[PDB]
């Protein structure tokens, strides 16, 4: 969801295409597994469980800095 | 309002519940779906005395 | 009259097993027949102390009441999957349609019209109108955010509003 | 916000504690949305 | 057995009784007992103790509490993954998941009403069985008994159906997806083409490359800004063919 | 139809839309018999009630500066599909 908009920005501005993010399909898969009472956690290298969300301030920081 | 068994661990062959409790899958079917009673606990000393 | 309930039990329970046959014909769906039968039981047992054709009257009454509640609720027809055509058709009548990555990226871009008219305003006035009209703060909160008396916030609001009204005239832009 | 550093993906049985920790609330009502106002009913599947 | 002797034991129907059997279950005793009986000799019963040993030992080593096989709380998937959209004609369309969840909810609430009302044990037991069967239909529909059906006698798709098959979320929502910057059309023979070339219909290429054409359009002075460039590419203004 | 924010309207008055592209519409906002329509043209003009949280910050700046109408709408007009 963020990668597509940032890609359109990059092309329209003549910049390089950015690095891809995480597919929504994988998050949906995890939500379905959880809805099946399967506890599915994404582990990092150290063994801790990563939590998957998105920062709300980025869109607000850019949108607010837009006006000045 | 009352416990429910996860059908994946009951009906999936071989039955995971049935192999955990050493119960036949059809007897476990009779228990879960209220065809038959099962004995949860027994008082050994009170029965012997 | 507790024993009466016990009487209920016996005289009720075999009849109930036949009442299913009456509900299945009515609902045409076996799970809804079980639901209707059990609902008939809840209505009967609580009101059995008041008083089989009687249980059939309670049953049919509960079915028709379920019909009446069905008239009040939104009409739902379940589907294996919602099609993209239905999503688009539903979006055509929605407050916000289906936006595209292009529309998102271009909407995130600077206006280069409104922004220029805001930069022409002095920093105090554009800040006051930003916290007031754009953000929506009440006036006292604007007097708190920047340290000024109420008078400078209100005056800068009116004068900045006037100047911005001069810098652009648009029915839409 | 996050590149994928994921080392591995683990799956196990979820207890009721896990399910209640996931939950943002309990759905107590069969109602979906109001037919007149098209607003999700409270304590419903869309609440 | 309850009238006389009732205070010497306890027994029950349903999944609450299975849960009680798991609470009193001693996993290490059965684990090393089955290891012993399986290691002692070879035969059919040894295969019984081996196959039982795989699951019992599985619950022993993994740290999974077997109580996880019996649920006191059912998760509810977020509503965007099971949406509800109104159609032309005033009707609404819900994912089957909403009807399954709704059946579990109604039967659970009726079970609560029966517990409060002090109903006969036969009625309460019927409601408990209906609850177990409805949660069954929610997780895997049709795996046991006749599937729960919607209108037209169509079995509803359960949570297990989303993960299974060629139409599930594994095969066609993960291994493959619909993509932007793509098109299709009928193919005709290209005899004048070089082996490394293909003919692209003009409008198709203009749509496919649209952002690039907009950027190169704002680089030159054809477009004042990028929004007007979008307006020009959408209107197929004659300036777009050189840039394209 | 009726929406969360109230009834839609089929109308000739479509915000942010020039009089040049409304030329082939009648007084109701419906295209006129015999009109030549192309990709993207307006067939039936329609507006849908919008919420005040859906305005861009600039749109809200205009609405608050000029004291514009309380009714905010989106352009849902029926348009000719691509390649028609």
């Amino acid at each position: 969801t963020v990668g597509r908009v940032k890609v359109y920005e990059a092309i329209v501005k003549g910049e390089n295409i950015p690095e891809p993010g995480i597919p929504e399909s994988f998050k949906v898969l995890l939500k379905e597994l959880q809805s099946l009472c399967l506890n599915v956690e994404v582990l990092s290298s150290d063994g801790a469980a990563i939590e998957l969300r998105e920062g709300e301030d980025e869109d607000l920081e850019r949108a607010a800095a837009n006006l000045g | 309002a009352a416990p429910v068994t996860h059908i994946w661990y009951f009906k999936g062959v071989p039955s995971r519940l049935g192999y955990l409790l050493d119960l036949a899958p059809k007897d476990l079917e009779k228990i879960i779906y209220f065809a038959a009673y099962v004995i949860t606990s027994v008082d050994e000393e009170m029965r012997h005395n | 009259d507790e024993e009466l309930t016990a009487r209920f039990e016996r005289d009720a329970i075999p009849l109930l097993d036949q009442l299913y046959g009456g509900a299945l014909r009515m609902t045409r769906n076996p799970a809804d027949a079980e639901d209707l039968l059990q609902e008939t039981m809840v209505k009967a047992y609580a009101g059995f102390r008041s008083f089989k054709a009687w249980l059939y009257r309670i049953l049919t009454n509960t079915y028709i009441n379920s019909y009446r509640k069905k008239q009040r609720q939104p009409a739902e027809y379940p589907t294996e999957q919602i099609t993209d055509w239905q999503l688009a058709s539903n979006a055509e009548h929605s407050s916000t349609g289906l936006r595209s990555a292009e529309v998102e990226a271009l909407e995130a871009l600077p206006d280069t019209e409104i922004k220029e008219a805001l930069q022409a305003l002095p920093e105090e006035f554009r800040m006051a109108v930003y916290y007031a009209d754009v953000e929506g703060f009440p006036y006292k909160e604007i007097a708190e955010i920047m340290d000024t008396p109420i008078g400078t916030v209100m005056s800068r609001l009116h004068r900045g509003r006037r100047q911005l009204r001069g810098l652009l005239a648009d029915v839409a832009r | 916000l996050d590149v994928n550093f994921f080392d591995e993906l683990r799956i196990g049985l979820a207890t009721a504690e896990d399910i209640r920790q996931w939950s943002y609330g309990e759905v107590k009502k069969p109602e979906t949305i109001n037919y007149r106002t098209l607003k999700p009913e409270k304590d419903g599947l869309f609440c | 057995l309850v009238d006389r002797y009732g205070e010497y034991f306890t027994g029950a129907m349903g999944a609450e009784s299975i849960q009680k059997l798991i609470e009193n279950f001693d996993i290490d005793a059965e684990a090393e007992s089955l290891r012993d009986v399986i290691r002692n000799g070879k035969g059919q019963k040894k295969l019984r103790a081996l196959k039982r040993l795989k699951v019992v030992a599985a619950f022993q080593q993994s740290g999974n509490s077997p109580m996880g096989m019996v649920l006191d709380a059912v998760p509810v998937i977020p509503p965007e993954l099971r949406p509800m959209v109104q159609l032309d004609g005033g009707r609404f369309a819900t994912s089957d998941l909403n009807d399954l969840y709704r059946r579990v909810i109604n039967r659970n609430n009726r079970l609560k009403r029966l517990i409060d009302l002090g109903a006969p044990e036969i009625i309460v037991n019927n409601e408990k069985r209906m609850l177990q069967e409805s949660v069954d239909a929610l997780f895997d529909n049709g795996r046991r008994g006749r599937p729960v059906t919607g209108p037209g006698n169509r079995p509803l798709k359960s949570l297990s159906d989303l993960l299974k098959g060629k139409q599930g979320r594994f095969r066609q929502n993960l291994l493959g997806k619909r993509v932007d910057y793509s098109g299709r059309s009928v193919i005709v023979v290209g005899p004048q083409l070089k082996l490394h070339q293909c003919g692209l219909p003009k409008l198709m290429a203009l749509e496919l490359f649209k952002p690039f054409v907009m950027k190169r359009l704002v680089d030159l002075n054809h477009a004042q800004n990028i929004k007007s460039a979008k307006r020009m590419v959408e209107r197929q203004r004659p300036q777009v063919w050189d840039v394209l | 139809r009726d929406t969360k924010l109230g009834a839609e309207e089929i109308t000739r008055d479509i915000p942010n839309i020039s009089d040049e592209v409304l030329a082939d519409l009648d007084e109701r906002g419906i295209v006129r018999i015999g009109a030549e329509v192309r990709d993207g043209d307006i067939l039936v003009g329609k507006v849908t009630p919008k919420g005040e949280t859906e305005l861009t910050p600039e749109e809200r700046l205009l609405r608050a500066i000029f004291g514009e109408k309380a009714r905010e709408v989106r352009d849902t007009s029926l348009k000719v599909p691509h390649g028609e």
